[PDB]
């Protein structure tokens, strides 16, 4: 056992929650491998989510946005990352660090919809294309604060 | 000037600025003085003096005749803001889908509106509310008012906390007091002012009150 194949937790996730995407889905599975882990040298940590990541990166079809999510978060933990004096620090620095990242990364569906609401206006018609969350949530942020518009809703092939 | 107090206990038949005061200098009545007129060319200037005026002077202020003294300026720190066609509403107000608003209209705060409704060239207090399909035209509302459902209003004043009921109508030159219910299914005929009080109109609160009497 110890660190099954993270596939799984990925694959977890998306039914321990479905109304999160595929991008925090992994970056909440590495840093369960982060912390399910004892590497002694930072040299593993980085080999391992390097393994990590491209194993996830592999898994899905090249997904874009999951294979630019994992990149973007392993240059953010090794970024201010130092080791000093004891080592069990790395690991602490990553794992929080990596802790705040999610944090970070799943409330931004939210300040996009803070931000993107006042683009409706009242009687305003919008058009959108296909499905995104994005742009749900700020359509649905408009009407929770009552403003009256109509959206049209592209067939979306394929 | 000065002079005019002193010029006014001294010759203490003027009453009136003008009937009684200007023919006295034309006239020489007083000693000899002179008066001049400042024709303004531009900007703007009237007073309220006449319900004929108040119509006038509104319609001549939310047209934005006398910037920058303009419900979107919000001297009061109120909520206003213009919208095209000549439209003013406020924060805070709730205004229901299918519900139309027309040119010239002006909404207070925290005032209903309900379905089907149709508001036209109208000032709205705070405080409102509005019934469901209805039809407002050229009214005047004040401070919490309520509307009943499916009534028809026009060319009136509705004085502040003025209650009507759901079936009710009332035509041009209508003019009520603040209190003053009147009772479903009901009309108000033209000029027909009214008040809540024992005085000289035609006026009392219960409902009905016109054909069905309160006080009377």
């Amino acid at each position: 056992q110890g660190e099954f194949d993270i596939v799984q937790v990925y694959k977890k996730f998306l039914q321990d929650d479905p109304e999160i995407t595929m991008p925090v889905a992994a970056i909440e599975a590495l840093v369960q491998l982060l912390s399910r882990s004892q590497a002694k040298t930072i040299s593993e940590f980085m080999d391992i989510l390097q393994n990590g990541s491209n194993t996830l990166k592999e898994g899905v079809q090249n997904n874009i946005s999951l294979s630019a999510g994992c990149d973007i978060f392993q240059r953010f933990v090794t970024r201010s990352l130092h080791d000093v004096g004891d080592f069990e620090q790395c690991k602490r620095h990553l794992v929080e660090n990596g802790k705040l990242f999610i944090q970070r990364a799943r409330a931004c569906r939210q300040r996009i919809a803070h931000l993107g609401y006042p683009l409706i206006r009242d009687g305003s018609v919008i058009l959108t294309h296909g499905f995104s969350r994005g742009v749900a949530a700020v359509l649905l942020a408009a009407a929770k604060r009552h403003v009256r518009f109509k959206v049209f809703v592209t067939e979306s092939r394929p | 000037s000065n002079d005019v107090p002193a010029l006014f206990t001294e010759n203490f038949d003027y009453q009136d600025i003008r009937k009684d005061f200007v023919y006295g200098v034309l006239t020489s009545d007083l000693l000899g003085k002179k008066i001049h007129c400042h024709v303004a060319k531009e900007n703007y200037a009237a007073r309220v003096r006449s319900l004929q005026t108040y119509d006038a002077i509104s319609k001549d202020v939310l047209s934005r005749w006398v910037y920058p003294f303009v419900p979107d300026s919000n001297l009061l720190n109120q909520t206003f803001s213009y919208q095209r066609h000549q439209i003013y509403k406020e924060e805070d107000v709730v205004l229901a889908r299918s519900c139309i608003i027309k040119a010239r209209t002006l909404i207070g705060a925290y005032t209903k509106v309900g379905d089907a409704s149709v508001v036209a060239n109208t000032i709205i207090g705070r405080n409102c509310t509005i019934g469901s399909n209805c039809s407002i035209d050229s009214a005047f509302l004040w401070e919490d008012v309520v509307i009943g459902d499916n009534c028809r209003i026009g060319k009136a004043i509705l004085a502040n906390s003025v209650k009507i009921g759901n079936n009710c109508s009332i035509e041009d030159g209508a003019i009520v007091a603040a209190g003053v219910v009147i009772g479903d299914n009901t009309i108000i005929e033209k000029n027909k002012r009214l008040t809540t009080f024992e005085s000289h109109s035609q006026g009392t609160l219960n409902d009905p009150s016109l054909v069905g009497i309160g006080g009377r």
